[PDB]
């Protein structure tokens, strides 16, 4: 009795995602792609990167 | 609903209806955004027959 | 709404007739290969 | 029809129309604690609440089952 | 009209002897239900759930006795 | 159909109570979606200790007409 | 009228009439150290009055219980 | 399956009541294991924990008794 | 809906969505404090800070024990 | 097979009425001695084994049942 | 020849053969501990082997008496 | 006797979580012994003694727990 | 020799393993009474008495595991 | 090993054979390439009547 | 050992023949040097009839 198994497999990720926060005049808070509260009152961007 | 229809020789039909309909009666929570938003019904049943 | 009806004739094109150009449009396609064709060969043409 | 219910239902119900509220008001004292966890009137306040309800649900449950027991032992005897 | 044998005169005896059991176990669960919280209430409703226990399982294991000895007689008519 | 007198008191019992035949299957289809509930636990105890009752007394009934049937008719000979 | 009492009655009642006053001393402990709850001297008082209390309770029912068992272990030999 | 019982019908129904708890407290486990000290995967894991004891105690107590409702049934057929 | 969820897991999310983001104010603030160990400032904060995450995670493992006490006592009554 | 009675197909009618269960049992029984302390190996035990009880019994009566009957029908032979 | 056994003898036996040699590793695991017993590796090591071998008697017991019930139940058709 | 039932293969996945702290802790012991009034020795030691403790407090209540959850389904066989 | 029980012998295990403790636990506090002041006989004393609690505590806790198998296994010979 | 042995008149044997062979399988648990000189083989079990 | 004699006129001895041997397993044994000492003879059991 012959039994035979044959795989093949692909893949491929690549690029980037964004997300951060700036604070202006002590008035206006501004956060993009975040849930969070922009807690830092002070300007942050976080880049992504995936190959 | 459940129902089961009967045709008179008269033209007319007959049916014994039970009916049931409402709102549930929920423990969980009662708050004014709720009560305003979403209509209070009764809660009804109803059984008898009708021509 | 419910629309019943009767059948009586197969399908037009085949199945697998039809599988092969999704496959292919697809690239998912395998016969290309260098060494499935052993095994593969067995199942479509047999 | 009207939904059926017998002896044990009633028994058991007696307990929940008995206790109007808590039932609820342990849902809600439950939500201000965890909107401010550290303040102790809402501590003081929720011990109560917690303590009276698992007190409730143990004597019901009790009672359910020692009236099934008396029922269980008459149905015995009708051989 | 009511009619009763000598069973129902057995049974029935229990339930003469026992003048409002039957009405305080409502009463005591009835107070109960309201304040689950009470040790008197909690420590009386202990005591007359138990002896309305007793007193049923003594009455049907009675009443059964009798039926043994009634259909023991009766099968020797023969 | 053709129903005898054991049939009958024992559909007696069917129709008595209308509904708990479902009622047990619908509070345990509830309470397996989610057991660690406590309002659901509380319900299904006096529903499923409910139906054993219910079983229990109707087989016992039939039994026992049945003894008085066969002891009847053992006297014809 | 009055109430039908049985044994485990009068088991019961041995300690409600045995404990003459300790069931109003706990109450009127606690209004007073409550209305006051700083004074050392309230507090000394209170704890053993509230210690009396749980032992008190506590015997009775383990009494009765006992007794139960007894009853029902002599009544299933009827059978 | 090949065959099954009522019994095996209600112990189903569990089994498909709770979805993924299966795996869920497996893959916990691991975790935790990973970082025995950071709080939050063990206040996950007490979580899952409970749960899955919970499960397991209301399915094996429900074949019981509708075990015995059987046996009782099949007596009377004598 | 979420991946699976029984009654205790909602207990706990109530928690973890009642103190909306402690968790990384208190995660930063110590990257802040390690950095210059010396400012009464930053101290300060984070004294205030871990007593609050302290608070919460206790509270947090007492509520789950105490249902699953209430849940174990009525499925033992089944049988 | 060669030769059977009416109450050898009433006995029968159970043994092909339940499928596999006869060999489900006794799989899962090994399956558990392998490892005796897995929930899940368990709570799979306890139910076939279960509906193996009842499957015995139910069987037994029914052939008593009908062995009476076919008694009585021929004691009036003579 | 071999000594003779029935069907019970062969219900219990299939766990003495299944589990492979725990009787003889939980005397290893006490006498190993027995002398030492403040170490933590070998106190951690016997807590395991102690409740493995319980939970295996108890299977084993459990299962013997079932069998032994639905025999019983059989034989006394014959009557 | 490589033999290991489910309860022995949950204390293992710790021992084998923590790969090497069963032996750091022992190494940081000799190296402080060697000189107890190092600031740097004892700021080392406290941080791997405790976590040593945690590791082997969740290990045994691990294990606690899943054997009250079998003795539960077993004490149902009957 | 006297009869002796298993959990004779489980017993008798711990003391012939701890063949001198039960002595040395006592010398050392013979001689600490005598200066109840020097550092080096407490240092000495703490670790001696901690072992005997250890081994006490082990001991009577391995005995009743094994009273409550065997209880567990006698009551199903009925 | 199990067996069972018959004579022919050819002088052929035969006989009813089963065989359990192997090792126990490992406790799920570490080891090293140096202990895997002591080898692995599966476990096998093989019933059948040969002549 | 367990043994049943017969005699046979040809002057040979016939037995039914059960063995049982070995050292009890002890598979922790703890150090190198007490295995050095001691020598593994495997468990065996036989089972068999002969003249």
């Amino acid at each position: 009795l012959w039994i035979v198994d044959l795989n093949k497999s692909d893949l491929e990720r690549l690029g980037t995602s964004w997300s951060g926060s700036i604070t202006i005049g002590d008035k206006l808070g501004v956060s993009l792609n975040q849930s969070s509260i922009s807690t830092l009152d002070g300007s942050r961007f976080i880049a992504a990167v995936n190959a | 609903i459940r129902v089961l229809p009967r045709f008179s020789a008269d033209g007319q039909i007959e049916m014994s209806l039970d009916i049931e309909d409402g709102n549930d009666k929920t423990p969980q929570s009662d708050t004014t955004t709720s009560v305003d938003a979403l209509p209070e019904v009764g809660r009804t049943l109803i059984s008898t027959i009708a021509r | 709404m419910i629309e019943p009806k009767e059948i009586v004739d197969p399908l037009t094109p085949d199945a697998s007739e039809s599988v092969n150009n999704i496959l292919k449009q697809s690239g998912a396609w395998s016969g290309d290969d260098k060494l499935q064709k052993w095994v593969r060969v067995y199942l479509d043409r047999g | 029809a009207t939904p059926w219910s017998g002896y044990l239902d009633d028994v058991s119900a007696k307990f929940d129309t008995g206790v109007d509220n808590l039932q609820t008001q342990v849902t809600e004292a439950l939500d201000k604690l965890a909107a401010k966890p550290s303040d102790p009137a809402l501590l003081a306040a929720y011990q109560s609440k917690l303590s009276e309800y698992n007190l409730y649900r143990n004597a019901q449950s009790n009672t359910v089952k020692v009236f099934k027991d008396i029922d269980a032992a008459i149905i015995q005897n009708f051989r």
